[PDB]
């Protein structure tokens, strides 16, 4: 599924 | 990037983020790594976010063009041209964490880090193999990994948003790489219990960190069972 | 991409642009100009389409790192390196307008399309200068998409897709440009009206087509009064 | 304000 993003947002 | 100072390729990378030129962004930070130095915590932040953005961009190219080629010879010469870009930045960014990030971080922030980017950018290598060398690309990620979780449990509260991030993204290795669904989601099932139980050590600011990444995990969770 | 078929690199334009790889996509639109044959309605448009992307992110960029600047050297050099890649990128364009595609664009609709083009181009390379030569980059704009309005007007009825686009660009260059805001409005609302008054004479899919530009017309002039 | 987009979307 999702991964963790570059920036919070 | 050699006659660049190193305060000033560090200024441009963040330049480059607000333009939105993740590739100058990328280049900018591989710069600065090549100044030997080691990086603090937001210089590392904007080296990943750098590389991050540039693969992201290519992957979704290359799944949009697998997908027309799965569907003359110019899809498949296009799907190739855009693998190995994604391949060669991927084999840049392993180079800077193999010479020398890794070896000169010893602190357990640090070290965990680069080995959650090492592991990444094997894994992103494993989504486009085929070859010989597939199982042995997959290996990689998963030692990568493996090592960077060893030090974060020994080291790293449950609620510290890199060893959360970290098993955020080797949970989906499991599912989307090796195969392993339910290891996938004992994992993510596990991080999440961990990090909920410890919340009430956390000030307002690391809350929010930690349960932005727990969420993370149950929307993984959602969409898997 | 000289050893490349023709047919190929429009086939990878396409591709290029279903995968959002704008530069790929440029550059193998490039390569199919320089083969030096006439290009049809819809390799105009493959043309258009990856170039306008291209220079549009170099302007967005060019903006935000123009505004920090106007609020080290480092942000000025960065500027300076983001303006002179967007003016390459318009040379580039100019350079293949130039040698041939207008020269041997004889029926209108190409003619003016590349016309358009050609204003735009200069417009966006305006839109940074400051030197000795800022005058005669705003007048070479002008005088593109003068002669562009002079062949539409003659050969084109005003609801025509390319008639209005140019007419719609040549309102923002009066506006954004020129210091001709008066001049901006008044052909936006002349085009407007003339348009609305041909709608009757089309078919469905041509009065969406007319009616999509009508409407940018519009906003623009909302914006603007 | 806007100019002309390069697809109609
Ligand atoms: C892998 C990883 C990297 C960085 C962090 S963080 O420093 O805590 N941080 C900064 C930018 C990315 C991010 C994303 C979320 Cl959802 C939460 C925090 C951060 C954590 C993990
Ligand atoms: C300048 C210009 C270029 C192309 C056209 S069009 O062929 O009628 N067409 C194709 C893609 C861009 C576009 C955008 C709108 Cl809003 C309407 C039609 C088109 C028109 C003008
Ligand atoms: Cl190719
Ligand atoms: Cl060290
Ligand atoms: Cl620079
Ligand atoms: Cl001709
Ligand atoms: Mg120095
Ligand atoms: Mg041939």
């Amino acid at each position: 599924a999702g991964s963790i993003p570059g920036r919070r947002s | 990037m050699g006659s660049m100072e190193r305060a000033s390729l560090i200024q441009k990378a963040k330049l480059a983020e607000q333009a939105e030129r993740y590739e100058d962004m990328a280049a900018f930070m591989k710069g600065a790594v090549e100044k030997g130095e080691e990086l603090s915590c937001e210089e590392r932040n904007l080296l990943s976010v750098a590389y991050k953005n540039v693969v992201g961009g290519q992957r979704a190219a290359w799944r949009v063009l697998s997908s027309i080629e799965q569907k003359g010879p110019e899809v498949r010469e296009y799907r190739e041209k855009v693998e190995t870009e994604l391949q060669g930045v991927c084999d840049t960014v392993l180079g800077l964490l193999d010479s020398h990030l890794i070896k000169e971080a010893g602190d357990a922030e640090s070290r965990v880090f680069y080995l959650k980017m090492k592991g990444d950018y094997y894994r992103y290598l494993a989504e486009v193999a085929t070859g010989d060398d597939k199982k042995r690309i997959i290996d990689s990620a998963r030692s990568a990994y493996q090592e960077a979780m060893d030090i974060s449990k020994k080291e790293m509260p449950p609620t510290n948003p890199i060893r959360l991030g970290l098993a955020l993204n080797f949970s989906v290795f499991h599912y989307e790489i090796a195969n392993s669904p339910e290891e996938a989601i004992s994992l993510a099932k596990t991080t999440f219990d961990e990090a909920m139980a410890d919340l009430h050590t956390l000030s307002e600011d690391s809350y929010k960190d930690s349960t932005l990444i727990m969420q993370l995990l149950r929307d993984n969770l959602t969409l898997w069972t």
